[PDB]
RNA sequence: CGCGACCUCAGAUCAGACGUGGCGACCCGCUGAAUUUAAGCAUAUUAGUCAGCGGAGGAGAAGAAACUAACCAGGAUUCCCUCAGUAACGGCGAGUGAACAGGGAAGAGCCCAGCGCCGAAUCCCCGCCCCGCGGCGGGGCGCGGGACAUGUGGCGUACGGAA
RNA sequence: CUAAGGCUAAAUACCGGCACGAGACCGAUAGUCAACAAGUACCGUAAGGGAAAGUUGAAAAGAACUUUGAAGAGAGAGUUCA
RNA sequence: AGAUCUUGGUGGUAGUAGCAAAUAUUCAAACGAGAACUUUGAAGGCCGAAGUGGAGAAGGGUUCCAUGUGAACAGCAGUUGA
RNA sequence: CGACUCUUAGCGGUGGAUCACUCGGCUCGUGCGUCGAUGAAGAACGCAGCUAGCUGCGAGAAUUAAUGUGAAUUGCAGGACACAUUGAUCAUCGACACUUCGAACGCACUUGCGGCCCCGGGUUCCUCCCGGGGCUACGCCUGUCUGAGCGUCGCU
């Protein structure tokens, strides 16, 4: 179990430090599981979610195989929108439904130059684990 | 008539803003304000109200120097230096 | 001596504590003598006094007074001490030789007062409850 | 805080408690009435080889 | 098309503050559609020019400053605002100079008995 | 008011104590911290014991302890005249010095300087440029003879 | 009165300022729990510091 | 009947520095009650405590004996245990009340004045040059100013010291 | 033992501050006065006194539309696991 | 279950006391869902220049002005309003 | 028959107890242990496109720069942002900046009024008016300059 004297776990620090963490981390604490071709691909297991990347739902609702691509990442209420995970509400127009980036599995990265960076930073790290504990 | 009708008489201010502390005891007739005693070189401070004490002491307003101080303070108040240009 | 001052005499109490005149300040004339001086000036450092003088009414000290940031001052070691924070107003803390006389500082059996630096440390060691962990 | 919160123990005391202890855990009926599920055990005072 | 601060610097005093004279002309007239109804964008503006009025007057400040220090190197006496600003206590206390000089009588004596190394055999 | 028989009692609890009262819930923090400045100050210095200097052989003074003896704050002067050890180098090689003790009978000074000769027999000095042994000890029984030393220097034993 | 100096017609001035509803928008802040202005103050009900 | 030297003073928006005020849990110096207890109450107690004033620092204060002792003697200060609710104080009533030795935590010692000796050996400031900047120092130079014999510096301080 | 001169770290103290960890503690009349725009609202000329006030739902999906009423308010319909 | 207990909530009283100091209102019309109370007109009165008039000081601080609303407030009402 | 009253129950009101929760406290412990004339603490006033409070900030005003990060902020709107001819946001924070009172510092304040030196303009150097910049507190130390004394003297 947890042995450092100097990281809490208390449960009123830990749920304060989640609900007011600032974005750049609210970015890191809202990742998302890659699918298998893609922990196969880049050796990598999670990924922080991303504007333009396909993902599909495994948790709710919305479960399916269906692949719908992320339209906005809402870091102040902790969820995500996707393309066709929406609902209609009273006067016909549709909504956007918010679902958490931890029940959804990406099955496309939205890649540039920092993803890709991230990814072999990722990739070597484990790489490197590894080694050492085989 | 000691109640109501001399209550009407009252029209003329003991007390005006205090340029110090910003209090409304800044007795006009005495200059002296009747919260820091503003004229005094030193703040009027008594041990026998610490709710006086601390409804205006340190860290009760802005500390606009002492936050940068407190800030400044973990990295041994280094000066004259930036960080290494990318 | 030193009259104390109450309005008209009167000090509102049980009788022990009626006295008015025949009491004695507690500190000398010589450290009142050193406290006005490091008062008036206060960025100079009070290193000791003396006797010059006296008269019916009036006693004359002469007060020695060290400006700690001159630089005969401030590069001579031996007199670098009086340069450091600490020792700031010594004759409002009673640190130089006329104030520390008042203090009952001492070794031995007539100054048991005083062990552990000052009347109220031992005071309070001597008046503290030592609730161990185990009793 | 001065409750008083903690107790000294006779060091003898201790070890008696300690040696009451380690002798009823040589006991079938007192293990498995503490609910240990020591059925299949080899033997209650179970010694294993330096190796572990 | 935003102004940066990186290629401000290149730049000298004249156009520096030209560019800064027509920035503020530019709010100015941003205020004026602000207060005679205007439109949505040129609200939005307005944040976006007394940015870049903030970025053109740090970067002239900051080059005087620079400056400044660049003269005043090397020199006795410098402007307050040039000294450090450690601590008023920081500021007061003794250089490391007339700190770490000893006495003739203290070197003397670190000379002639200085601290040894030495272990004790049990 | 009493109560049948029992014990005059006085409590000295008529003076406000409750203002100052000493817990000790900082007592096995306090222990930590003692004994973490020890470990400090022994790895800091390496070769020489950690206890510190050596101390004396005294007798202690009252009629109630005169038949025991303890260590003492440092060796008298007169106690390194005869042992042949210079006041000032003394300090430098862990002996600690009382300047202020006298020696009123021949028998502890005689016993103290055995225990100098003792100390200084038993004494590995390590030369100030280890490159450089000058006069200091041979480097063989400084090589892996010395190590530091557990406990006081020569314990004071009755 | 008319006759005022002029940091007591300041400090009218941002009485007056301060004492306004909140937007209608505030509402639809995410986590908002406000409702309305709790600092309100009437001429003739409560009276000024001054 | 003017010009100089010194002494004692004064002015300056003079050159360069410094202090003020805040916090104030802990610490240092003063000032300092009464409620209360005594089954009343005045000494006493509360208590050198609350309130009041001043001054600091990351700690402060104390501190290297004009000490404890009476022993076969210990050996700066500070803190803990114990001495000890004891010696003692007290309308000897209520109540108050240490210290030495002992065991530990830590452990570190020193500097002047004075008596002297050494061609004031001493110190500050202003100009110039070089090395550096990063807390403003190092070296060299000035028939450059000042302090200083009404005493600066080196040796040296009771453990003795010097020649 | 050597007063009427001076310095000195450690062990020691810490209900203020910076930043942390924990608890056989309290659980919105409790625990800080203050879990919330709290030393705030408000009171007093002033010194100063000083509150009350947590919870829709997983997600606003926060009731489109029809209908009586001048409206508040209703009757249907609709969302929701509710 | 008590403490003229603390805080909060709720009854009977009870649709009760009461909305009675300073002479006084009436007719028609307009707006308006709605008029004893708003507005206009007509009439009857009152303050009667030491005023129920016209303007200031102190104090208040936006109460001033126009437009809009009819939730709450103006101890009945309101289409009016500080 | 009804009304009224009482008892009990169903349902509906009033009220917010109980229960469950908890970005809050309280207590203990640890490491640091740092303010200010280079203008502190405190106060006032301002600053957002829509903003009253809280918060943040200081006329560069809900922030500039730099560094790290790496595509958002979000209630609506707007507009950036090849993320490489460099980058949204957030964090850090060492550069810059930091209104007025306040030890508060030209004098004074429930108001206002000066003086000195430079610069620009109206003037067309001469000092009137306007604007801008820098100074102008008390105490005290070393040195400097200017002095005072029927203080002690020397020469004349
Ligand atoms: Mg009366
Ligand atoms: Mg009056
Ligand atoms: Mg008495
Ligand atoms: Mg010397
Ligand atoms: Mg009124
Ligand atoms: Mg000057
Ligand atoms: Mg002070
Ligand atoms: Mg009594
Ligand atoms: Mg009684
Ligand atoms: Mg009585
Ligand atoms: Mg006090
Ligand atoms: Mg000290
Ligand atoms: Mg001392
Ligand atoms: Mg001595
Ligand atoms: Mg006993
Ligand atoms: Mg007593
Ligand atoms: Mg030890
Ligand atoms: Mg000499
Ligand atoms: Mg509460
Ligand atoms: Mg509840
Ligand atoms: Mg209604
Ligand atoms: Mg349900
Ligand atoms: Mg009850
Ligand atoms: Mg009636
Ligand atoms: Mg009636
Ligand atoms: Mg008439
Ligand atoms: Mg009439
Ligand atoms: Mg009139
Ligand atoms: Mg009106
Ligand atoms: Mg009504
Ligand atoms: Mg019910
Ligand atoms: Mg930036
Ligand atoms: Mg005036
Ligand atoms: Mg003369
Ligand atoms: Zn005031």
């Amino acid at each position: 179990m947890k042995f450092n004297p100097f990281v809490t776990s208390d449960r009123s620090k830990n749920r304060k430090r989640h609900f007011n963490a600032p974005s750049h981390i609210r970015r890191k604490i809202m990742s998302s599981p890659l699918s298998k071709e893609l922990r196969q691909k880049y050796n990598v297991r999670s990924m922080p979610i991303r504007k333009d990347d396909e993902v599909q739902v495994v948790r709710g609702h919305y479960k399916g195989q269906q692949i719908g691509k992320v339209v906005q990442v809402y870091r102040k209420k902790y969820v995500i929108y996707i393309e066709r995970v929406q609902r209609e509400k009273a006067n016909g127009t549709t909504v956007h439904v918010g679902i958490h980036p931890s029940k959804v599995v990406i099955t496309r990265l939205k890649l540039d130059k920092d993803r890709k960076k991230i990814l072999e930073r990722k990739a070597k790290s484990r790489q490197v684990g590894k080694e050492k504990g085989k | 008539t000691k109640g109501t009708s001399s209550f009407g008489k009252r029209r003329n201010k003991t007390h005006t803003l205090c340029r110090r502390c910003g209090s409304k005891a800044y007795h006009l007739q005495k200059s002296t304000c009747g919260k820091c005693g503003y004229p005094a070189k030193r703040k009027r401070k008594y041990n026998w109200s610490a709710k006086a004490k601390r409804r205006n002491t340190t860290g009760t307003g802005r500390m606009r120097h002492l936050k940068i101080v407190y800030r400044r303070f973990r990295h041994g108040f280094r000066e004259g230096t930036t960080p290494k240009p990318k | 001596g030193r009259k104390r001052p109450v309005p008209k005499g009167a000090t509102y109490g049980k009788p022990v504590h009626h006295g008015v005149n025949q009491l004695k300040f507690a500190r000398s004339l010589q450290s009142v003598a050193e406290e006005r001086a490091g008062r008036h000036c206060g960025a100079l450092r009070v290193l000791n006094s003396y006797w010059v003088g006296e008269d019916s009414t009036y006693k004359f000290f002469e007060v020695i007074l060290i400006d700690p940031f001159h630089k005969a001052i401030r590069r001579n070691p031996d007199t670098q001490w009086i340069t450091k924070p600490v020792h700031k107003h010594r004759e409002m803390r009673g640190l130089t030789s006329a104030g520390r006389k008042s203090r009952g500082l001492g070794k031995g059996h007539k100054f048991h007062h005083t062990i552990g630096g000052s009347r109220r440390a031992a005071w309070r060691r001597r008046n503290t409850l030592q609730l161990h962990r185990y009793r | 805080t001065w409750r008083r919160w903690h107790r000294r123990v006779n060091t003898t005391q201790k070890r008696y408690a300690i040696c009451s202890a380690l002798a009823a855990s040589a006991l079938p009926a007192l293990v498995m009435s503490k609910g240990h599920r020591i059925e299949e055990v080899p033997e209650l005072p179970l010694v294993v080889e330096d190796k572990v | 098309a935003k102004i940066k601060a990186r290629d401000l610097r290149g730049k000298k005093k004249e156009e520096l503050l030209k560019q800064l004279d027509d920035l503020k002309v530019e709010l100015s007239q941003l205020r004026v559609a602000k207060v005679t109804g205007g439109a949505a964008s040129k609200l939005s503006k307005i944040r976006v020019v007394r940015k870049s009025i903030a970025r053109v007057l740090t970067v002239i400040n900051q080059t005087q400053k620079e400056n400044l220090r660049k003269f005043y190197k090397g020199k006795k006496y410098k402007p307050l605002d040039l000294r450090p600003k450690k601590t008023r206590a920081m500021r007061r206390r003794l250089n490391k100079h007339e700190e770490n000089l000893k006495t003739k009588k203290q070197q003397r004596k670190e000379r002639l008995y200085p601290l040894r190394k030495y272990a004790v055999k049990a | 008011a009493p109560s049948r028989n029992g014990m005059v009692l006085k409590p000295h609890f008529h003076k406000d104590w409750q203002r100052r009262v000493a817990t000790w819930f900082n007592q096995p923090a306090r222990k930590i911290r003692r004994r973490k400045a020890r470990q400090a100050k022994a790895r800091r210095i390496a070769p020489r014991p950690a206890s510190g200097p050596i101390r004396p052989i005294v007798r202690c003074p009252t009629v109630r302890y005169h038949t025991k003896v303890r260590a003492g704050r440092g060796f008298s002067l007169e106690e390194l005249r005869v042992a042949g050890i210079h006041k000032k180098v003394a300090r430098t090689i862990g002996i600690s010095v009382d300047p202020r003790r006298r020696n009123k009978s021949t028998e502890s000074l005689q016993a103290n300087v055995q225990r100098l000769k003792e100390y200084r027999s038993k004494l590995i000095l390590f030369p100030r440029k280890p490159s450089a042994p000058k006069k200091g000890d041979s480097s063989a029984e400084e090589l892996k003879l010395a190590t530091q030393l557990t406990g006081p220097v020569m314990p004071v034993r009755n | 009165s008319s006759h005022k100096t002029f940091r007591i017609k300041r400090f009218l001035a941002k009485k007056q300022k301060q004492n306004r509803p909140i937007p209608q928008w505030i509402r639809m802040k995410t986590g908002n729990k406000i409702r309305y202005n709790s600092k309100r103050r009437h001429w003739r009900r409560t009276k000024l510091g001054l």
